[PDB]
Parts: structure tokens; sequence; C-alpha cells
């Protein structure tokens, strides 16, 4: 696979909120 | 490169003061050295 | 006798009045808590 | 003001207009175990 | 006329270490990696970037695990190369000529 992106550099993952309906 | 790292002059010479315990040996399966004990 | 043309001064410009010579044990013993540091560098002639 | 108080640093205030209709919410975190890389091929 | 110079010739052993780590790839993961080699209008971009994101994250964890462990190794050999103060200091002090 090609990377095609920057080699991370301190990955800050995303906070996702899941609301129930 | 400017890095935040504390340092102390002791006597006539200047030395880093490191307690590298939080960056490494936190949440891992290897025991920290320098705790050898005595008899 | 205060004879000089260019003498040994500190970084600010005040001339020193002599040299004190000992061994490093007593150097560290006076340096730790007895006497205070005035400066680290000094001005010295070249001839 | 709550923000200019020194206690405000312990909270991360954020707006949410559609909160009165919230029944329920979850959030997730995926912090992983950090490992050392010991020399021997074990 | 009793003064002659002397030169010292010490040599050092190079020694030899290494570092090793494990890194696992699932069957679904590698099977999707195979299609991304021929990435085109086919092979969906969202799942492709999800795959490369997760695998690059894991690859960087195993990559800087070496970077973490280097400090452990060097501190360990520093402990292996040290005598006590309470041993060396009277030896260094109370010995005028030998």
């Amino acid at each position: 696979i090609p990377a095609g992106i920057i080699p991370t550099g301190n990955v800050l993952s995303t906070i996702e909120v899941c609301i129930f309906f | 490169a400017r890095v935040p790292a504390d340092l102390v002059i002791v006597g006539d010479k200047l030395v880093f003061l490191e307690a590298l315990e939080r960056r490494v040996y936190q949440a891992t399966r290897v025991a920290y050295p320098l705790i050898g004990n005595i008899d | 006798v205060m004879v000089s043309r260019i003498t040994h001064t500190n970084t600010r410009g005040r001339q020193v009045d002599g040299v004190l010579v000992t061994t490093a044990t007593l150097k560290r013993q006076l340096l730790q808590g007895i006497l205070q540091i005035d400066d680290t560098a000094a001005d010295v002639p070249v001839t | 003001r709550f923000l200019e108080l020194g206690l405000s640093v312990a909270c991360i205030c954020t707006k949410f207009p559609e909160l009165a209709y919230v029944r329920d919410g979850v959030i997730q975190f995926e912090v992983q175990q950090p490992m050392i890389a010991r020399d021997g091929p074990h | 006329p009793v003064d002659q110079p002397v030169h010292n010739y010490m040599v050092k052993r190079i020694h030899k270490r290494s570092l090793s780590a494990a890194f696992a790839i699932a069957s679904e993961a590698l099977s999707l990696l195979s299609n991304t080699y021929v990435a085109a209008t086919e092979i969906d971009s969202s799942l492709r970037i999800r795959a490369i994101q997760q695998m690059a994250r894991n690859l960087r964890t195993v990559s800087d695990s070496f970077e973490r462990g280097t400090a452990d190794q060097l501190l360990g050999v520093l402990l292996e190369k040290a005598p006590p103060l309470s041993l060396l200091s009277p030896i260094n002090k109370f010995q005028p000529e030998g």
C-alpha cells in the first residue's frame, strides 16, 4: 500500500459523540 | 532545537536533572531499574 | 604599587584585586554556600 | 464571569444548542497500551 | 637529561546490539492492502483511507517502540558501567602517588 499521507507526527485522534434516537 | 528540559548547576559544573519515569516505564511490562534492593 | 596599563577586569569593567589559589575540594566547599558568584567570564590582556 | 475565575481551567466549555432534546449520549476513547522494544526476537 | 615523553595506545571493542519488534496484519487487512496497490476508480476511497490510517497508526506505534526502547538500553548499559561512589571516592582521594 502507498502511504499517501504525512507519517503521523503525534496522532491526535478525534472525539466522536454518539446521540441515540 | 529549543526543548523544555530542566537542568541544574551543581558545584562547578552544569548537569541535566532527569527522572525519566513518566515518558517511559509507564504502562508497560518492563520493570524500572535502579530498584535493585539490598541484603 | 597600583601600576597598570591594562589590567584584569570583570565583564562589567571593575578591576579585580588579586587571585586566590587552593585545591578543588575547598573550592567546592566555599562555593556551595559560603561565597557568592560575581560572574563567570573575565577580561584579560593579551601581551 | 465563570471563565475569568481560576476554576475555569478544570473544564472545557463548549456549546450545544440541541441538548434539550437529548434523551442519550456516549463518547469513546481508544488509548492503547504503550510497549517497549526489547532487543531479542521473542 | 632524564625526561622523555611517552604515548598511550588504548583501543576499544565495538560490541554489537540490535532491536526487534513484532507487527501483525490481519487477513482482511492484507487482502484490502492488495487491492490498494491497484487503486483506481474501483476500491472505495473511504475504506481505503480507513485501512491506511489504522495501519499507519499501528506502524508508527511499532516504529517509535524502538525509539522508546533505545533509552532503556542505554540507561541499562550505563548502570552496567558504573562503580559506587562509596567505593571509588576514598580510592580517588586517599592515594598520593600509588
